[PDB]
């Protein structure tokens, strides 16, 4: 994998 | 009688040929010179169609000279490959880091355009916590720099774009210290969004290069955090374009009245590197209808700025993609004629409820977006390998235009050793280059440069500046000139040599015969 | 009577000169009308002679503009400076670290290339152990890159080479993703083993540059082994060649259906640098044989390709290389002509013996091989200059061609911080290029570039990717045409001015004496 | 009677308008005849004044084709970026680390530049002791390489300059490798203190490029010491000049017997790159003064060297200068007429005493110093732009001239891993680069290289060497070629037609009114 | 700061 | 050194 801001 | 008027046409004709036939003794004579004026009219006639031919091809004539007449200096446009400030880029960072919901982020700073760039991204941060996997394409090109010029009002993004004082550490011209004030010009474009051009002024600090303009820029980003998580920061990577994620500056080189075009034309310089431009400047000068197709103005534009071939082609792809699917494409320029079409990535219409919940109506709007943009990049890809709708712009080049030649070759700028430290003396000692940015509303920055560009250091450091080097190799201008090939005089000169070759007439000669018909016609 | 016919001819004459002469009542009037005569016809006859030299000079005349005429987009053909793949180099590295003697790993891989790469080395392990210090510059030169290519069959070194899949890891066209296995095509070359060649192909995945080609490159070398001590590796050094150790890709701008030739022309691209190529087009059209000298098709090859004067050059070259030393040299093509000439280096002649033992003949056969080398060598150098053998092979430029001035310029692709995350993620996240690896087949590939590609280590191993941005600068061609500058038609109407000005005269005027003589010869 | 001549020539003339005038029966047809030749007459006058304006104009005619005629090989100019010896830097480092009052160390060393150099800056040091705070930007100025190059006998900098021997570590031209001795020429340079001209040598060794010239440099400064804080180390760094720290070789590519002008033409290389010099030839040839402007031979210099248009205009601006602030500057050529003239850097009335005190006498001299720098400079900054002085230096294009077009590209040329482990073994295995430095005269020298270039840190180490590769790249030449476009045959030819076509005179016509106007002088 | 030669 | 394979 989850890509985060 | 016939025969009266006949014998004395005969014998005072300055025609060569009808006298001996009309006063011909013979049968076999008069029909070997009636033969023989017959050959003579019809081989004229046959030079005549090829000269014709020729003459209404309308050909031209062109030399290429070199010439001492000095052409103006060219403006120089220097954009940044990084878009934002680098405070402004830690800052919106270390605010993620700390909280990676952008809505609870949109109150924490006073800074306007961090405001609407957090109000920006909450309108889309719920879709991306949920449609990653299924759509990661799709959320790679929403959050590209484009969309945020399109939305956010330039003169907010201004505040934040990269500013002129942190840019250009120094800047010499003509043997003179450079006014960064009252010599650069502050343009906006969507992906290279804070943009500057130089413009000369002769001089009227007595010190840099002398026969051309030299200038030392902050181009790198060493100075960024170096996160350990790969995270997403919108507003940085235009997706899978040509210039997606490059580190430098970018140059162009254009005639001093003219409109930069950085994302079609120019050149670029890594940091750490020093550049030389040597220009061959040349001119072209070219000839209107009946020769040639040329224009002095752009069909689309007003008369503010001088005309370049790019613009009208610009103008005209922008015009054929506002038909087509109904939007203006941002990285073209806006027709001058309407500005009420809205830009294709234009997303006010979202609704305030996308910042809280993944509805399926987002995410359908989401995917308009998306094939919005996908129309305009298919119309910007294939309408100019159709020739039958550029041909309808009239775009035509230059009737004078001045044009740029220029040699590219790059040097390692801060030479490692001493001379290294004397540059680094040069741009923080004297020059005072952290100084600038000790005023109140950036002393953030200035403890990051303080840090950052320190002695021990200074190898290291000094490799996120770039220098630029522009100066006229030759000052002879090589000239190409177009003129017509085939004047009515010289077509003229051309008949009478063929008429005189062939049949031996004159225009007089023809007056002869009008007056012999005269004297048929009253004998008649 | 004589009298009687000059006066009939003087009184029914278009001549203007010898009406004068023939009347003459007095003798210094006919002595003044005959040196007038006498005169004008030798002015004329100057005038006339001048004429004609212009005219059988065959002057050409060319004019130089720009048209809107679009060209064909430009093949693309790169090579990457690294002929090997790197797990192969890796796999050698370590067997000759566990083992130096080549005889004993003949059999130790199942890999093919492997297996005919250390018999070959092999067949020279036992010289190279006894005469480096005697010989250092042979083994240098016999261990290059163009032996392995000229001994061991194309088809088995193509298994090792650089692969597409392994070196393209994305590329972009007209606003669409490229189709690697129908666009690009791979040709061999004797140093750049495997070479990729891409051809342009129109839209009918939107996405990409929309106004040209771009695409990025594995090129660099860091995930090689980095050795304690100096070791040789064979095949990998071209010993002091101009290209002999450089890191990069190779880069050749040419017409879509030509065959590149990397070794002569073309640009360098160096990894971790994101380079713009800038394309002007240009267009040259010639005359033919009376006017110029040009050709439509190759004097030494068929009919399938395009022509260009360096094939043609290149083609001479061979040919007198060939006669001269007795076989063709492998940095050139090979005739079309003949193909049972062996190359310069072939070695197959080589005994067995010489893998176990250091004889002298075996010596004897390796000073033979560098003789041939150096009379290739020495033809190559020589042959360019000498006037007489290049005109012998009538290669003249074509009478149609298409050109391209590149514009060259070098960014740093992969931006410090957040950016290069970005550029990170787009390569392995979302493209996943090390999945393509994980493969049976190529299982070793996929652990080191997993290890190397690293998250933590980003910033030094994405400096191995390169960046190529190929786009038309300009819409327009600048075309220069060749034209005859004296045509017949001009020739004709000079000589009617001349022959009006000084002498009066027409052709039927001609007529005029023809049947003066013929009266005469009826007289007499 | 004057009807009875009048009569006789209208019945024996050739004129084609005056027999109907003269024999006219009617007063309304004498009036239309005379009318017809009155008119035919006028617009005969207008079109030869077209005529003669069109020629008196003096066109020049120009034609752009391609030729497979050989130009020689340009010779090459290479100049180390970096003026002195890396050891003796490092000698004059430690020196001012120890003592850094330059006075204690002019006779601590035996090397003539060194005692030279310490007895220039002590004549500055105690003002630069005293004055750094209030006039920082003089010092620059006068501790900058041009003071010492103007100052000191430039035989004396030979001896402390970049040396051949340490700066070409291999050459090759032709297929085989070039005499360092025989091949290259050492010229100065007043900022680049040595330089070394290649002149290209046709074989009568066999290696290296067949096509080209190949050259392996060594250019880096990484073996320099690492000052812990900022020193300033005078004769190194150019103030605020547009190269003024930069790192690498500057390539100028020039006709074989011309002299380079590196500081205004030429190329850069930075250190650890490969650079390709593609070389397109080219050939202008120019007509003189009646159609255009050429020279064969400069105005103010010798006949020495073949003429180029950039030594006519840097002499014009040497001679501006000389006459206005009364001193040449030293970064222009002497002019070959007089050589009394004192650099406008010249500083030996300094007098002894401004070793030992800051007096204020020191402090004006130092001031008038930089006067005179500042009224060189502004001189050269505008006598360019002044086109009334220029034209008045009668510099005028060559000609016939010889001009290159370079393509330029770069390589990474150490590449990682094993290419790059040969070539450091061929660097330092074969060649054996650092035995040259071995000898008594250089043994300081030899423990840096022996140290810095160790196998161990060879990845970074050989970053310092750089390679040039400078080949032709089209056999074909570019020629250029101006010529007269309306000549006086062609003249003749067009009036010829002109004459015939409008009033039908012909130059023997001319001879009959001569002798219409004999007869009416005698009648009267 | 003072810089020294 | 000696230079081995
Ligand atoms: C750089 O340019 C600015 C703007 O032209 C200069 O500021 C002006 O200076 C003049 C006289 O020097 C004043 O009359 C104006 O009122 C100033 N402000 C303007 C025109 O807005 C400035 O002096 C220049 N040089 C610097 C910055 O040192
Ligand atoms: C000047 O421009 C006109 C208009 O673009 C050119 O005429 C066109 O030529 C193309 C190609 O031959 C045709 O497809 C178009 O139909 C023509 N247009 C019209 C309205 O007939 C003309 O050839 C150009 N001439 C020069 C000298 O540049
Ligand atoms: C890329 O090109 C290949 C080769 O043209 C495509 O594979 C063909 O696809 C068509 C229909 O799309 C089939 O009819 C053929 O049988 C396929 N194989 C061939 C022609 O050898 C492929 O679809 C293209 N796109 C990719 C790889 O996604
Ligand atoms: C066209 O090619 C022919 C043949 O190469 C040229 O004629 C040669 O010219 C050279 C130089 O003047 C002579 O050394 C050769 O002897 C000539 N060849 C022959 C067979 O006579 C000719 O000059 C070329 N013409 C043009 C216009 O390109
Ligand atoms: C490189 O050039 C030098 C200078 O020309 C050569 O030295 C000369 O060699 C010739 C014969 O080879 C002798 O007759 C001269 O006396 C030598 N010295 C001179 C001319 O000053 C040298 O041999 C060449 N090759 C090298 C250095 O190996
Ligand atoms: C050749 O050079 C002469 C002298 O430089 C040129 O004549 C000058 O032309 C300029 C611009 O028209 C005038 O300002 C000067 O006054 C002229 N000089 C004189 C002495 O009259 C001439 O035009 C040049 N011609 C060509 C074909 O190059
Ligand atoms: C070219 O553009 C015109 C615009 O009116 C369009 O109608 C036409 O279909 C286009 N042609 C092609 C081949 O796309
Ligand atoms: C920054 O500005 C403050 C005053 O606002 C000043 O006291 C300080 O010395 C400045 N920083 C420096 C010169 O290090
Ligand atoms: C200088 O800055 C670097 C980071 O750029 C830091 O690691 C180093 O400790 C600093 N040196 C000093 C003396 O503060
Ligand atoms: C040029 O090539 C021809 C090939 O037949 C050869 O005979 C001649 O000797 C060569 N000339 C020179 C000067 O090498
Ligand atoms: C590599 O392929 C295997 C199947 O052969 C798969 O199980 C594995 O997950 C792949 N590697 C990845 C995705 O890390
Ligand atoms: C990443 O790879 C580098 C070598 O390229 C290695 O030194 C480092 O330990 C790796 N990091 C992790 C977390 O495995
Ligand atoms: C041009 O140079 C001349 C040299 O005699 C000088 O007299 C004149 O003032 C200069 N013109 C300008 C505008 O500087
Ligand atoms: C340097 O020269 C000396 C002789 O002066 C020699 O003994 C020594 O071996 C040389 N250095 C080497 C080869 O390491
Ligand atoms: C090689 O040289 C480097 C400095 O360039 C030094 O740090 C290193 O210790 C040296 N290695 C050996 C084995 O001496």
């Amino acid at each position: 994998s989850f890509v985060r801001i | 009688a016939i025969r009266d008027v006949m014998t004395k046409f005969a014998e005072q004709t300055t025609m060569h040929g009808v006298p001996k036939v009309i006063n011909a003794k013979s049968s076999m004579g008069r029909l070997f010179w009636s033969l023989v004026c017959l050959a003579a009219g019809a081989m004229f006639c046959l030079q005549m169609s090829e000269v014709l031919q020729r003459y209404f091809s309308y050909p031209k004539k062109v030399t290429v000279e070199v010439v001492p007449t000095p052409v103006p200096f060219p403006s120089i446009s220097i954009c940044n490959m990084r878009n934002l400030d680098v405070h402004i880029l830690n800052t919106l960072n270390r605010m993620f880091i700390e909280d990676d919901r952008p809505f609870s982020n949109i109150n924490k700073s006073e800074h306007e355009f961090i405001r609407a760039y957090m109000k920006k991204v909450a309108k889309y941060a719920p879709l991306f916590w949920n449609y990653q996997d299924e759509y990661p394409e799709v959320f790679q090109e929403i959050f590209s720099r484009t969309t945020f010029s399109a939305n956010i009002d330039p003169e907010v993004i201004a505040l934040a774009a990269v500013q002129l004082e942190g840019f250009v550490v120094n800047c010499h011209y003509a043997g003179h210290r450079c006014n960064k004030t009252r010599d650069f010009y502050r343009f906006f474009d969507p992906y290279y969004f804070n943009c500057f051009t130089y413009k000369a002024h002769e001089p009227t600090l007595s010190e840099g290069i002398e026969n051309g303009w030299s200038s030392i820029l902050l181009s790198g980003s060493g100075m960024l955090d170096k996160n350990d998580e790969i995270r997403m920061l919108p507003g940085l990577h235009e997706w899978r374009s040509a210039v997606s994620a490059s580190e430098g500056v970018r140059v162009v080189i254009h005639p001093p009245s003219t409109t930069p075009y950085p994302f079609t034309e120019g050149y670029d310089v890594p940091p750490g590197f020093s550049a030389s431009f040597g220009i061959h400047p040349r001119r072209n000068i070219r000839i209107g209808p009946p020769h040639g197709n040329c224009s002095d103005k752009n069909p689309f534009g007003d008369g503010t700025e001088r005309y370049r071939l790019m613009a009208c082609q610009k103008m005209c792809m922008q015009h054929y993609i506002v038909e087509t699917c109904g939007c203006a494409d941002v990285g073209l320029p806006k027709l001058p004629l309407q500005a009420n079409i809205s830009w294709c990535r234009d997303d006010d219409n979202f609704p305030d409820e996308c910042m809280f919940t993944a509805s399926e109506e987002c995410l359908q709007l989401l995917m308009q977006l998306h094939n919005r943009i996908k129309c305009a990049r298919s119309i910007k890809s294939k309408i100019t390998k159709n020739t039958t709708a550029m041909e309808a712009c009239n775009c035509f080049p230059p009737c004078d235009e001045v044009s740029y030649d220029v040699s590219y070759s790059l040097s390692k700028w801060p030479s490692a050793g001493y001379e290294g430290d004397a540059a680094y003396f040069d741009v923080f000692g004297i020059e005072k280059f952290n100084e600038r940015f000790n005023k109140t509303g950036t002393q953030g920055k200035y403890e990051l440069f303080t840090k950052y560009f320190n002695v021990s250091n200074r190898e290291e450091s000094m490799k996120d500046f770039a220098r630029l080097n522009v100066y006229i190799a030759d000052s002879n201008v090589v000239k190409t000139q177009e003129s017509e090939d085939y004047t009515r005089n010289q077509l003229v000169s051309d008949i009478g040599g063929q008429l005189g070759l062939w049949v031996g007439i004159s225009l007089i000669t023809l007056a002869e015969v009008l007056e012999l018909i005269i004297d048929l016609f009253r004998l008649f």
